[PDB]
């Protein structure tokens, strides 16, 4: 799986393929890993269990609920839990999440990171796009959207376990 | 507590007592001071004590409607104790003390009634949410833009408008609860639901002794009849022991009551005599001393009994025509037909017992005992007492004296 993350111009988006694998052989093509959330401000993507998500992502919500809209606060709330309420601590997986403010990840161990420069890259796919993004986003005036999407063409092209179905979510503010 | 100067509390106590000016000048003295004492320092607020009137009057002249008043004007809670009610004791019978528990039970009966109206808007504003929120079950973690639970306010406002008596359907809800019903029911089983909560204990019967110890007027009737009376003996130490009983009291003591500790030396006493056997001087010395209020009610005149037909608000005529109203009938009193009234009310006192003002109520109510019974099939009707009907319904009786004994 790769998902892919991009940020310019008072636009950022999160994309990923939908290539589910088990052992050497495809399960299924078109898994959608790029949501939407907090009544579709955030927009996120992600790499693990169609119920993980469906269990972090939800909860997220909520830590957004607890803290008016504030990005980073409900993140840093989330990865709080996701690593220490014992049940929550067998879910596992790779959120990246992004809205106006800023875009992330989280991971199991509790941690929120930053990238650079909003670029996100996580998933076996993960560094052969962020190259091709990040190649794109220093030579090129090309677009938030437009780079995610090459960058992930070029991902799924290298990546053995990465496809071409894409999942793409955007965001404008300026 | 009133802020009320003497003479608008004379004012104020006009609106239902007629005459008797200067009672309602003790009266209305005596509550201005409890003002003026909290007015003062540490020391001179021990020593200040009530001023204890002791009203000289024949009966039904106005003396405890003055006290009732008086009492009711300034919220303070009231007693009425008959004075022989103790007379017995000395063979068995109900201990002074019981007046100041029973200024208590309704200085509390008082207290609890009066946070029914403080608590009555709080179950049907911060407690009808009960049924709204299982009306539109609220959402997962609400999120947070103080108008985003105030949103609805379109399903929201929808529900709490169509909720103005539109129910009997029923649901369920939260010892909370759980329980499914109705809403004729989960609707006011939430009422008492939701009101026990913000009243709470210590406080709501620690006021009641605050009440009673700071505005409690205490009025003892027939203080005349525990006096010594020159035709026996034994029956004088009777009467003379429910004064001494009746001493602390007055003088300042600590009495037990299943609510707490309650100090009578502020408690207002308004004792009432008829003084036609006694008089005042027969009271015991340390009773005259701590009554150092004397004022005299005047017996009441025909004019007075005109006055207090239809003067007083919520008169007895002004009630009676109210009542009739509720029959959809237009009750009219015309001058002359009070006049009459008034003048029969003073005849039937005159030829036979006087029993002052009472009078009025019988006389009045055997007046209208018959539109008072057809009442229902005359409504819509403009039925006129005048002095022609008046005459024609208690002529005969007024006339007649050992029936006057009897119906009047
Ligand atoms: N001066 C008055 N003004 C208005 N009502 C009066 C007056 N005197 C007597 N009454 C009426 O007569 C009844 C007699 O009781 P009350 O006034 O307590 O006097 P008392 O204590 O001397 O018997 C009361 O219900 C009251 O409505």
């Amino acid at each position: 799986t790769t998902i892919v993350s991009v940020r310019r111009n008072g636009h950022v988006v999160i994309a990923g393929d939908g290539q589910a694998t088990l052992g050497n052989t495809v399960m299924k093509g078109n898994v959608k890993k790029v949501r939407r959330l907090y009544n579709d401000k955030v927009i996120a993507g992600f790499a693990g269990g169609t119920a993980d998500a469906f269990t972090l992502f939800e909860l997220f919500e909520r830590k957004l609920e607890m803290h008016q809209g504030h990005l980073v606060k409900a993140a840093v709330e989330l990865a709080k839990d996701w690593r220490t309420d014992r049940m929550l601590r067998k879910l596992e997986a790779l959120l990246a999440v992004a809205d106006e403010t800023a875009s992330l990840i989280i991971t199991g161990n509790g941690d929120v990171v930053q990238p650079e420069n909003d670029l996100i890259a996580i998933g076996s796919g993960g560094p052969y796009a962020q190259a091709a993004a990040r190649a794109l986003l220093e030579n090129t005036e090309l677009s938030a959207r437009e780079i995610a999407e090459k960058a992930l063409d070029i991902a799924g092209d290298i990546c053995i376990y990465t496809n071409h179905f894409h999942t793409i979510e955007e965001l404008s503010y300026k | 507590h009133s802020e009320m100067t003497p003479r608008e509390i004379v004012s104020e106590l006009d609106k239902h007592i007629i005459g008797q000016d200067n009672a309602k000048r003790s009266v209305a003295i005596a509550l201005r001071n409890r003002w003026r004492r909290m007015q003062l320092n540490e020391e001179l607020r021990h020593e200040v004590t009530p001023k204890n009137i002791l009203m000289i009057g024949p009966t039904g002249v106005g003396k405890t409607e003055i006290a009732r008043r008086l009492a009711k004007l300034a919220n303070a809670p009231f007693i009425k104790v008959e004075a022989t009610k103790f007379t017995e004791v000395g063979y068995v019978g109900k201990e002074v003390d019981s007046i100041i528990r029973d200024l208590t039970d309704a200085a509390v009966k008082m207290v609890r009634v009066q946070a029914i109206e403080k608590n009555r808007y709080r179950a049907e504003e911060l407690a009808e949410e009960r049924i709204l929120d299982v009306l539109i079950p609220p959402a997962k973690n609400n999120w947070g833009q103080t108008e985003q639970q105030q949103e609805p306010s379109a399903a929201r406002q929808a529900f709490r408008k169509k909720l103005r008596e539109g129910q009997l359907d029923d649901k369920e809800i939260e010892k909370q609860k759980a329980r499914k019903l109705k809403i004729k029911d989960a609707m006011k089983l939430l009422i008492e639901e939701e009101a026990a909560k913000l009243v709470n204990p210590e406080e709501l019967k620690q006021d009641a002794i605050d009440a009673v110890e700071q505005h409690g007027i205490v009025f003892i009737d027939e203080i005349d009849k525990i006096c010594k009376r020159g035709e026996s003996s034994g029956p004088d130490v009777s009467r003379e022991g429910v004064q001494r009983d009746l001493l602390p009291l007055v003088e300042g003591c600590t009495v037990s009551t299943k609510h707490g500790m309650v100090k009578t030396d502020h408690i207002l006493f308004i004792a009432s005599g008829a003084f036609q056997i006694a008089k005042p001087s027969d009271l015991i010395p340390e009773l005259q001393g701590r009554l150092p209020i004397r004022v005299e009610l005047q017996a009441l005149t025909t004019s007075d009994f005109e006055r207090i037909l239809t003067e007083p608000n919520a008169s007895i005529t002004v009630q009676y025509k109210a009542l009739m109203a509720t029959e959809g009938v237009n009750i009219e009193f015309t001058d002359s037909g009070i006049k009459r009234i008034a003048e029969a009310a003073w005849q039937v006192n005159e030829s036979t017992e006087n029993i002052g003002a009472r009078r009025l109520h019988t006389v009045l109510e055997r007046l209208m005992e018959e539109i008072s019974y057809d009442a229902s099939d005359l409504s819509g009707q403009n039925i006129t007492i005048d002095a022609d009907y008046v005459s024609k319904h208690l002529d005969a009786l007024v006339a007649d004296e050992d029936l006057s004994r009897f119906i009047l």
